[PDB]
């Protein structure tokens, strides 16, 4: 682990070379610290960082979807872009490459199948599918009590990282289907759910952990609540009702104070 | 050169218009050792008088011929001591040479698939759950004219398919290339030769009950005459037996 | 058990066959199809 | 007793989990594994293997051998005879030993073999343009736009065959298996050269194409493969 | 693990052995790779195959069989020739070699006892059947409720291998009862199922792994629905009523286009 | 393990010692093997009997005894001269000693006390009899769902095996209450039930594995089906009822043929 | 604790397994193990003991 | 076999814990992983960035 | 625990009687059977 | 099994995907940032 510096021991100066000026415009931080300030004492520092890297930052499993099944059955197609909270810490960086793990917590009771179904065929659409038979697509059978079933998904790209952000299309110019953004750039799979039983509750929590995460061009965090998934649209139509039609909220966390200078 | 002789003793086939051999599975067929034997008496090796080519009757390959297909060791039972060594013993293993040959002039277009299939299961004609009659899957020398696909092809009697894009058990021609394999392409070669070992799961078995191998020729595209009056050309096959091996000497089981 | 900057391979039922999948592999070439001549 | 801990998923049955389980039938004796010709220890090499393209598969043809030869016949100008849209999910190559040993995976990188062959006399003669067109690029529709792309020239006399390769031409390391417009792999079409010339005016041939795994290819994500369907039940 | 070669450098090339030109006929695939047609590049390729090999193909753990409770008895001969998915996957290759680890997946509840009944001896063929009582058939007690039961069948052949098809008869010319490929070529057993409580549901869900395979003659991949088990019959017959009476479906996974060439 | 022997090559051969020639009178089976009569090719033969040794031959763990709680409680004298199949196998012995591991199935749910009650005292007769409070009386508590109770009882013999066969008596000759066989040479103890709930059902099943067995002088196998245990008796008396009073049957398994040489 | 897993087939009884079981009545002391004649550790040695056919079997 | 013990948190699911699950999907190969600009290791380099406050947030 | 590329024995109840099959063979013959002579 | 005054990281399903977090940790600058300049 990396403990942060000591603090240096610094003296009354008079120096020709200012460290406290600068400038803001050649793109560069500061690299004043308390020594080149005031006069400092030896401070000997053990405090770590290790709860800010990537791997413990984005390391903590949290929900991605819910389902709930309808009759016996439910579908979820993989992805963060539902869930406001991990869509934000994702995206402070534009590309990740990470293995998942994925928890499915659920209140029912009996038996349940989980199928992961591999991009490119289709999926059980009802319980008693027979696409539930078979031989290939992997699937977790498992009884809600005693246990939470978990499986790890290792890195499936088509690239070596996961676009967060995607300023690209998926067909050319012409093209009147065009899709902007990162949903054509990969599929994740799809979760079916199914219940073999009756039993409980109905509602289906995944819970997904990133592991082995390498992360790569850090962006502003998002300053907006999220409006629809694979967007970036932070335009929010409050009401398709009346008068107010065609009015949007933005939805900032920017609050106001009443003078600057008194706060 | 394109020139190829073949003697297995006392026959000898030349070729001079010819394409490499096919050994199937890059095998040559072997005596059976006696790591993997399994029945204790000694075995019989005819050698020369049995593994010797064994040519068939021909087929006229025509305009709109869907194809034929051989079964083997079922295509040599009538043929020489081979076959009597068939009836007369429990058990017996035998690797192929075939010889496909078609020739017929540079005025000529066509192509024939000839294939060696492994346990070619065929499917019944069709309809109900029907196992193929032994009757049907043994022709002998004569093999089976595979007429074609149609809704008025006889049902009865438990018949094979017949059609040959299916390749007869129901997987696609055109994946047949999966199998030892060659083309005969009249404008390139008349001839084809394949070199099977033997091919089973088990050291013997017995040779009427059990089919090992089948000789499948597809015309791949149909025969052109070109400008000639010759609408038709013959196929003729010829097999030789190769360390071929009997065991269990006991009454002709014939008739 | 049964067998053996490291790796342990153990067999639990102690029979062969109630191992698991056998990742050990060597055997191979395509040439058996692809190239099936005999020159 | 020692302390131990049951993290989630371990009492979870996962159907492509490694487990060694219980042997019923204890000190059974399996029959002698005997030498067998043909042995296989991976599906790739099914994939390796030639194999024909139903190239001809139309309203009339399939279901007929016909499927697999296309016509080709003395033309004044150069036209298209056929294209080949680089999907393992189509009809062209899921149904080949490639492409459906392919289509039990979810996605695939590495270059593909085209073989083409001309089944006419031995009189006949052309000169054929074989294109590939790579992604992000417009099915040419002229043999000048064709040229442009990975292409061959093939003559034909002599020797029956030539093959393009279509190499791996990707801006991701994989394509889907698939057809979609990100990871679309591109055209293969066939042109005229100069012409099927034949030895009589009317004459005509045809030609054949079988397409093959090249060596570097490579998939990955066993999933259920579209080329099986049960409806009923098997009794 | 074996990774697929790289790819190495070519030039321009004037040469009077044509590595494109070749000739179907002779049976054998082509060896042209791209550093034959175009002009390449080093590529450094670390891709396998590990994926595509004999042992992870066929060794997913389908489910082979279902079967329900009708008065808390259950019957099932093991095959893989019921489902079809499964079935095509085996049927890539003419004779397989492999141990089986069976995994039971029901949903009922209390206790349920398993009897491997081996071939050539009668099965129970009622719960509370006599033969339910048996010194040397080996049975399996399990409670659904917490656990999946599992055991491995090791290779029961005969031969050294199992035919997945199989040319031949059990019987000689004459005979009428004659039986084709692979149904008298070997049998695996039974399972036998019997609840010796109520509870939970009827359902009985058979998976079958086949682990440590060997793998023979590759054979063209399944182009056809099957119509019956133990057959190669495609042609299926789809309504036994009136005047389509005698009409047969191939049902084939072939698709047209409209025009070859403007594909 | 031992593979067997095997075939060795073998010619022709004119001898004056006839191998094949012998005399049945002697008491000796014969040494005669393929390679005295046929003329024979090396085989090398990897089979083993070890499937066959007395160990895995009586080591599968049957089903000796059945008992049905009645209110909530019941009792098992050791034995396994009930059950016909375990009890065939044992006596192709006439001496066994071996230990057995009992394994209770159950179909009851709950909580149960198993009490193993050593011979020579008394048992419990009912739930809540007194003694199921005991100091030294070994005894199980388990609760039916999540497992199933298994314990290991050694060699329990006065002598150095159990007899399968017992030709003597426990009394001398003028006492008019001999018993005959097996019966008074040893006894296992019994095994008491009880339900401390009600819940579930009232069977109670008890498999018996012998293991570290050694059996020492074989015996024809029974060919008569049992009629009654601690007996040898075959006679069947099918009914009480009237005039088939006193008719017996032997109940054998010797079937007829309708020719010898024309089988 | 030290993490496990319990897979399938992990809480079965199956009828043929071999597993270790707990010894009710510790420190009890079977009786002496003497010689006597005839012991048989595979019963294939029955099997190649000669004994009659029923060859006559009929009505 | 064994004996052990499953302390309190032994069939807990939580939310922060750190544990190896199985692979769905063994044998896949993931693509290539190549060199991209950027690489941020811990999300303190970010706040060791300058960034500007919105000094004027009024009304 | 009781007793001992490898292999482990283990004992976990530490009785003799507790363990598992005894899978170790040596004694053998048919000849007490088949030839029980004394020429 | 997998790998190896002690430690020992064991991976139990044999997966570089299936281990837990990765602590092992030595990447690292900020300079990448904060003062990415030429000079």
């Amino acid at each position: 682990v990396l403990v942060v510096p000591d603090t240096k021991p610094s003296g009354p100066q008079h120096t020709t070379k200012p460290s406290i000026l600068g400038a803001m415009e050649i793109g560069a931080s500061s690299n004043a610290t308390p020594e080149s300030t005031i006069e400092t004492r030896y401070v000997y520092n053990t405090n770590t960082n290790a709860e800010a890297d990537v791997e413990m930052f984005l390391g903590r499993s949290a929900l991605w979807g819910k389902v709930t099944l309808t009759r016996q059955y439910a579908k979820w197609e993989i992805n963060f872009q539902e869930q406001a909270h991990i869509r934000k810490k994702f995206e402070f960086f534009t590309y990740l490459r990470f293995d998942m793990e994925v928890t499915i917590v659920t209140n029912n009771k009996g038996l349940m199948q989980i199928m992961f179904v591999p991009p490119g065929i289709d999926h059980p659409e009802t319980h008693d599918d027979r696409k539930w038979d078979s031989a290939s697509n992997p699937s977790v059978f498992f009884q809600p009590k005693s246990g939470f079933p978990r499986f790890t998904i290792p890195f499936t790209g088509l690239a070596s990282a996961y676009y967060m952000f995607y300023d690209g299309y998926d067909k050319p110019k012409g093209s009147d289907n065009n899709e902007y953004g990162i949903a054509p750039t990969n599929d994740m799979g799809l979760l079916c759910f199914r219940t073999l039983d009756n039993s409980g509750g109905n509602d289906v929590k995944i819970y997904v952990k990133p592991k082995h995460i390498t992360a790569w061009v850090p962006r502003p965090p998002r300053a907006t609540q999220y409006t629809h998934k694979y967007s970036t649209n932070y335009h929010y139509k409050p009401n398709s009702s009346g008068p107010d039609e065609h009015v949007l909220k933005d939805r900032h966390f920017i609050k106001t104070r009443p003078l600057i200078s008194s706060a | 050169d394109r020139l190829k002789q073949i003697t297995i003793g006392n026959s000898t086939i030349t070729t001079q218009d010819s394409l490499h051999t096919v050994l199937a599975y890059g095998e040559w067929p072997t005596y059976l050792s006696d790591i993997d034997a399994t029945s204790v008496d000694k075995p019989t090796h005819p050698e020369t008088s049995a593994d010797r080519f064994y040519t068939l009757d021909s087929v006229e390959w025509q305009v709109g011929s869907h194809g034929w297909w051989w079964k083997l060791p079922d295509a040599l039972k009538d043929m020489g001591v081979f076959g009597q060594n068939m009836y007369y013993h429990s058990m017996g293993r035998s690797g192929f040479i075939i010889h496909t040959q078609c020739n017929a002039t540079k005025f000529h277009s066509g192509a024939l698939i000839v294939a060696v299939i492994p346990e070619h299961q065929l499917a019944y004609v069709g309809g109900v759950k029907v196992n193929v009659g032994y009757d049907h899957t043994h022709p002998g020398q004569s093999g089976h004219q595979i007429r074609g696909p149609s809704q008025s092809n006889d049902r009865s009697g438990g018949k094979p398919d017949e059609d040959p894009l299916f390749n007869c058990n129901g997987t696609l021609l055109g994946n047949i290339t999966i199998f030892p394999h060659q083309i005969i392409n009249l404008r390139t070669n008349n001839s084809s030769t394949i070199v099977v070992p033997y091919i089973n799961c088990v050291p013997m078995d017995n040779m009427l009950k059990h089919n090992n191998l089948s000789l499948v020729i597809i015309p791949l595209v149909p025969l052109r005459p070109g400008s000639s009056g010759i609408n038709s050309v013959p196929i003729t096959v010829t097999i030789a037996p190769y360390k071929s091996e009997f065991s269990g000497a006991m009454e002709a089981q014939r008739q | 058990g049964a067998q053996v900057i490291k790796y342990f391979n153990i067999n639990y039922y102690k029979d062969s066959a109630s191992s698991g999948l056998s990742r050990q592999d060597f055997s191979q070439d395509p040439s058996k199809f692809t190239q099936p001549l005999v020159d | 007793g020692l302390p131990t801990r049951l993290p989630s998923g371990s009492q979870q049955f996962m159907t492509t989990e490694d487990e060694q389980s219980p042997n019923i039938l204890p000190g059974f004796h399996p029959s002698k594994k005997i030498h067998i010709p043909g042995m296989i220890t991976n599906v790739m090499h099914m994939a390796r293997v030639d194999s024909f393209i139903p190239i001809n598969n139309i309203q009339g043809e399939v279901g007929k051998v016909s499927m697999y030869y296309i016509t080709v016949t003395k033309k004044t100008v150069t036209e298209r005879i056929l294209v080949l849209p680089l999907e393992m999910s189509n009809t062209l190559f899921a149904t080949t030993l490639l492409g459906e040993v392919l289509n039990y995976y979810a996605n695939w990188s590495g270059s593909i073999t085209i073989t083409f062959m001309c089944v006419c006399d031995a009189f006949s003669t052309g000169k054929f343009l074989v294109a590939y067109t790579p992604p992000g690029g417009k099915l040419p529709e002229d043999r000048k736009q064709a040229m442009l792309g990975v292409h061959i020239i093939w003559d034909l006399g002599l020797q029956s065959s030539c093959t393009i390769v279509v190499p791996w031409i990707s801006s991701g390391f994989y394509r889907r298996t698939k057809a979609d417009s990100f990871t679309h792999g591109g055209y293969v079409s066939l042109w005229y050269q100069t012409a099927f010339v034949p030895p009589v005016s009317g004459g005509t041939g045809s030609i054949l194409a079988t397409c093959s795994a090249c060596p570097d290819m490579s998939v990955r994500m066993l999933r259920d493969s579209p080329m099986m369907e049960q409806k009923n039940e098997l009794q």
